[PDB]
RNA sequence: CCAGUUGACACAAAAUAGACUACGAAAGUGGCUUUAACAUAUCUGAACACACAAUAGCUAAGACCCAAACUGGGAUUAGAUACCCCACUAUGCUUAGCCCUAAACCUCAACAGUUCAACAAAACUGCUCGCCAGAACACUACGAGCCACAGCUUAAAACUCAAAGGAC
């Protein structure tokens, strides 16, 4: 009730894939955190525990970025046994 | 080493390293192996500029 | 208390501005700067009228005036917008080094 | 026992200078259970399998070209504060002769 | 091909899908939770018409949420649209809850074409302030 | 002395490894350029190593897109139909 | 060198040739650099 | 920390050890392992890399020296009296090929 | 630093606007304020209008004032502004054009944890 | 890549503020995520949800509901067949990708030396 | 006044970028325009003084839809000033009379530097003040200071014992 709704957030459907449409919102929503922004903002978090969630969800991307990093690194000995001999 | 900045030069201005290198037997020679120890014989006693001596080996090599 | 509309003290030795219209003047004058240029006013005057080696900002009795000018540059901020405590922390640490500067000068 | 700064001046790794887009010839140290472990000299050998034109003249004591690309490949993970190698080099092949 | 941005009836319309302009397009303002929902099928002249509920078809606890009663509802709406003309729409959410795609997967089968989701989800863009935490 | 191994001036030095600006001041009065970095639906920017900029650099153009959002020099609920298709400066992360 | 620049484009900005002018112009006249970038320095609309 | 001293210098993370101090530690260790077999010096190997080991025992077979290059189970050298005799004369030189 | 005003108005007649116009830059000039130029971004105008609170903007012009004010002479020039009546936001702006980002040249590799946990074994 | 954590570290170099206060113990393993499923799964039930629906809107007997009725017998069957797949593949055996217990080794190959 | 497309009234709150680096002795902070912004760069040298407030609280009140101390009405209830649902009173934004205590922790002081009782924020020496070498009594009676009159800086002495505390 201040602006044009039409446009906000607004993703076309191309030949009625609703699918698509939903599909790219929910990994909007998943990426930019507003299903997060919702269930932060719905109810009050201390601000010490904010902070440590924070430094705790850098913890875990840290760790995360790391194991695939680890992961496409060693997935090049997907191969064989190089002499098998001992 | 010294080749350091001969081997910048020559892959800077010209492509990159093209020639089959064996690097098996000891101080084996090619055509850019053989490049690089011609501009090693031919420095320094430059002073002058090497530059042009490299761009004559280069189209000496290629034409 | 320095004057209020001078010259500037780094673009002194510009005849450029001199022989022209206003703007252009102000464009290189006391009108686009802040108090650093009365800072600067008051250095280089109590510069000129006690030491005999002015516009240097480095030695001793250099030191001493730059201190002087940025306690009253302190003093004449807390003059206005008196609602900032770090502003008054900062100004009685100055104040703490005039002291602990002139005691060792004294000394 | 010959000149000691003259021999360690020329030599082939040290001739070849960082190995970068460099196209080298060589042969296979070891025949593989199914990979195709080429070696040139350098500091370490590629590692591929068999190409499907032409997979066979691949033999020990052969000469194929290959492209010497990352003579290294190491990165420091986590915690590691040492690196991590693995012994390989990863090249794109070429052909034969 | 195809503009994932939909052009408005003001700036700027220019085709006209299937003899319809965005404008002519109404409207499918849907309440998605956890507990109900309250459809709303607009007309192609700006006008509300269609309302259904969860509640109406005898269940009166939890199971309104589910996703049953929300493609119920969706059905009857779509049906009390068609029955004046409708066909095309725009595919709205406001919440979450299993009301959420049941409620859009409703709309699809009820016979009703959808073309662009004018999703308006309640997103506090830095407002109101967090409450005290309750077990959700 | 010459076959010796003797450290030089380091060879092989890349140029200033310029990311996007490297003498192109975007200019923050436009609809296109200024929502090339923002998202048409929310009004979200992407990341900082998403975009490839350094600390300060993104930082203040973080700072001035939010300025230009502000004052009112571009629209932070959605963009227009009008400026269509978007170049490929942000590496989107949806649709693709 | 400065000065003189600065003088020089002193002139630039709001001569007396173009006052009213001017105004008429930005009220009515477009003067904006309306131009897209991408990930280079290229130039687009 | 106390392999600086001999790596000399490195060629953009490869390091390169003096060659005259290779050599002479070669020296040392050929006099040793010889002298030490002409008292029937028993010489160990050890290579559990996989990289030579098929080469390195048919030098062993060639050779009068053994090979260790499988793996280590409870005490080969320490607790050798159980896993075989009593009286068995240990190595009295282990040239590790690939430790 | 330097100052920037983007005087954001309806498309309201044109003579008025002129007079305005004409009557700001007079002030300017007569009290201290050096104007640099007085561009236009045409007649563009965002699709969605202001949440205002207390006015309904829908169309309008975008004339910029790029002026230089001393120090003692923001104030009144925001009263001045804030003087008219059709504006949208008016919020003065500080000269970015001229000189750009900090000195910082390009990018840097991010270092690495050097030893961050007693070696032992956890 | 990683955030920012030179400055940032509570020891006797820099006095900043700590940024990065991992709870848990920092450092790479070889081992890939716990394995885990079937918790509050309650899933593939729309096809017997409109059955019940098309049974209670008619009487009790199957007469206008054979669709629905195929339905539900073909999604119970599924359902069945999927939990048993996602038991297999989606936890251990996979057909597509590595296996867990593979992809362990793997890691497993190449540990760490952190002790310099 | 429930779902809003044509719009509406707060001293609110910083949607991804915030993955960014800073100053301040430390509190302390991130959506924007402007006034003024980073003290000495040899260090320390008052817990008998100039000042901050971490969060909160007494007094005079302004004051934000938005929160709770006082809250009613109901799962469960055997016994619930919390839990599961609605918002509200001192207080969150502002000027003054005030205890300045904390986990003001990064429990690791500033400079000169050099190369593991256990848990581990690696080891080795100088510089300056502060700390203690019986716990429960003892963040307390009493004494000295504070416009607190539920407290703060210090804060002891009796009967009991083999202590007591931390790690592994
Ligand atoms: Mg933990
Ligand atoms: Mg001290
Ligand atoms: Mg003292
Ligand atoms: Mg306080
Ligand atoms: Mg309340
Ligand atoms: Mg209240
Ligand atoms: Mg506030
Ligand atoms: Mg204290
Ligand atoms: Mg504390
Ligand atoms: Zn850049």
């Amino acid at each position: 009730a201040k602006h044009l709704k039409f446009i906000a957030r607004t993703v076309m459907v191309q030949e009625g894939n609703v699918e698509s449409a939903y599909r790219t919102l929910n990994r909007i929503l998943t990426m930019d955190g507003l299903i997060e922004d919702i269930k932060h903002r719905r109810y009050y978090e201390k601000p010490c525990c904010r902070r440590q969630r924070e430094s705790y969800e850098r913890c875990r991307r840290i760790y995360n970025m790391e194991m695939a990093r680890k992961i496409n690194f060693l997935m090049r000995k997907n191969r064989a046994d190089p002499w098998q001999g001992c | 080493y010294h080749e350091d900045r001969i081997r910048a030069k020559f892959y800077s201005v010209y492509g990159s390293g093209q020639r089959a290198f064996d690097l098996f037997n000891p101080n084996f020679k090619s055509t850019c192996q053989r490049f690089v120890e011609k501009y090693t014989e031919l420095q320094k006693l430059g002073e002058t500029d090497e530059e042009k001596l490299f761009v004559e080996t280069g189209k000496a090599l290629l034409a | 208390d320095p004057p209020p509309s001078t010259l500037l003290k780094d673009y002194q030795n510009v005849p450029g501005i001199e022989k022209v219209d206003d703007v252009v003047k102000r464009l290189l004058s006391l009108e686009m700067a802040n108090k650093k240029e009365m800072l600067k006013i008051k250095q280089e005057q109590f510069m000129k009228k006690i030491v005999a080696n002015p516009e240097d900002t480095r030695s001793l009795e250099a030191r001493i005036i730059a201190l002087s000018v940025k306690i009253r540059s302190y003093e004449e901020h807390l003059e206005k917008h008196r609602k900032d405590k770090a502003h008054k922390r900062y100004l009685l640490m100055s104040i703490d080094q005039r002291k602990k500067m002139l005691k060792n000068l004294r000394n | 026992v010959e000149s000691f700064a003259s021999m360690l001046r020329h030599s082939p790794l040290t001739q070849m200078g960082p190995a970068k887009d460099k196209l080298v010839i060589g042969r296979i140290f070891h025949i593989v259970e199914n990979d195709l472990y080429i070696d040139f000299g350098g500091k370490f050998h590629c590692v591929c399998r068999r190409p499907e034109v032409d997979g066979e003249k691949y033999q020990k004591g052969t000469r194929v070209r290959l492209r010497l690309l990352d003579l290294e490949l190491t990165s420091r993970f986590l915690g590691a504060t040492t690196d991590t190698t693995v012994l390989e080099a990863n090249a794109v092949l070429l052909g034969i002769q | 091909k195809f503009s994932i941005y939909p052009p408005i009836p003001g700036e700027e319309s220019s085709l006209r899908w299937a003899g319809k302009k965005f404008e002519e397009i109404p409207i499918a303002h849907i309440k998605a939770s956890h507990n109900n929902t309250q459809i709303q099928v607009v007309s192609a002249s700006n006008e509300p018409l269609a309302f259904a509920s969860c509640g109406t078809e005898g269940f009166r606890n939890a199971k309104k949420g589910t996703g049953i009663a929300a493609q119920t509802a969706g059905i009857a709406a779509a049906a009390r649209a068609k029955q004046k003309g409708v066909i095309h729409i725009r595919v709205v959410v406001k919440g979450l809850g299993p009301g959420r795609l049941s409620a859009m997967h409703g709309l699809i089968m009820g016979g009703l074409e959808v073309i662009s989701i004018t999703d308006n989800t309640p997103i506090p863009h830095n407002g109101c302030r967090p409450r005290k935490a309750r077990k959700l | 002395n010459e076959d010796l191994p003797i450290s030089m001036e380091n060879p092989y030095k890349e140029p200033l490894k310029k990311c996007i600006l490297c003498g192109k001041h975007v200019d923050y009065k436009n609809v296109q350029l200024l929502s090339q970095f923002v998202s048409p639906f929310t009004g979200c920017i992407y990341g900082r190593h998403i975009t490839g900029l350094c600390g300060k650099k993104q930082k203040e153009i973080t700072k001035a897109i939010k300025r230009a959002q502000i004052m009112g020099f571009m629209p932070v609920t959605y963009k227009d139909p009008a400026y269509l298709k978007d170049p490929k400066v942000c590496n989107i992360r949806y649709r693709e | 060198r400065e000065v003189l620049q600065l003088q020089e484009e002193v002139k630039n900005f709001i001569t007396r040739e173009n006052l009213e002018a001017r105004v008429e112009a930005a009220l009515d006249s477009r003067k904006n650099y309306n131009w897209a970038i991408t990930r280079e320095g290229l130039v687009v609309r | 920390r106390f392999m600086e001293p001999y790596i000399f210098g490195s060629r953009l993370d490869h390091d390169i050890i003096d060659l005259e101090q290779t050599a002479t530690h070669l020296q040392l260790a050929l006099n040793f392992t010889a002298h030490m077999a002409y008292r029937k010096g028993i010489i160990l190997f050890i290579s559990r890399n996989r990289q030579f080991s098929y080469l390195i025992e048919n030098m062993a077979r060639d050779c009068g020296e053994y090979a260790h290059t499988r793996y280590f189970r409870g005490g080969m050298l320490t607790n050798a009296r159980l896993l075989f005799g009593p009286t068995v004369r240990l190595p009295d030189l282990i040239i590790f090929l690939h430790t | 630093p330097r100052y920037e005003l983007a005087l954001i108005l309806k498309a309201m007649q044109r003579p008025e606007t002129a007079a305005t116009l004409k009557r700001t830059i007079e002030a300017l000039m007569d009290r201290g304020a050096i104007v640099r130029d007085l561009e236009n971004l045409g007649e563009r105008a965002l699709p969605y209008r202001i949440s205002a609170h207390s006015q309904q903007h829908n169309r309008g012009g975008y004339f910029l004032v790029d002026f230089y004010a001393p120090t003692a002479a923001v104030e009144s020039m925001v009263e001045h502004l804030s003087r008219d009546i059709d504006v949208i936001r008016g919020n003065i702006v500080k000269h970015p054009l001229t000189q750009e980002l900090k000195e910082c040249e390009g990018i840097v590799p991010v270092p690495l944890a050097e030893k961050l946990y007693s070696t032992k074994k956890r | 890549a990683t955030p920012s954590l030179r400055g940032r570290l509570a020891r006797f170099g820099n006095p900043r503020k700590p940024v990065l206060k991992p709870n848990k113990p920092l450092i790479l393993a070889n081992r890939v995520g716990e394995r885990r499923r079937e918790k509050g799964e309650a899933t593939c039930i729309t096809e017997m949800s409109v059955m019940m629906a098309c049974w209670k809107q008619n009487e009790f007997r199957d007469d206008a509901c054979r669709k629905e009725i195929q339905g539900f017998l073909d999604c119970a069957a599924r359902a069945q067949e999927a939990r048993k797949m996602r038991s297999i593949q989606e936890t251990l055996g996979e057909s597509g990708s590595l296996l867990p217990n593979k992809l362990n080794k793997l890691l497993q190959r190449f540990p760490n030396k952190p002790y310099l």
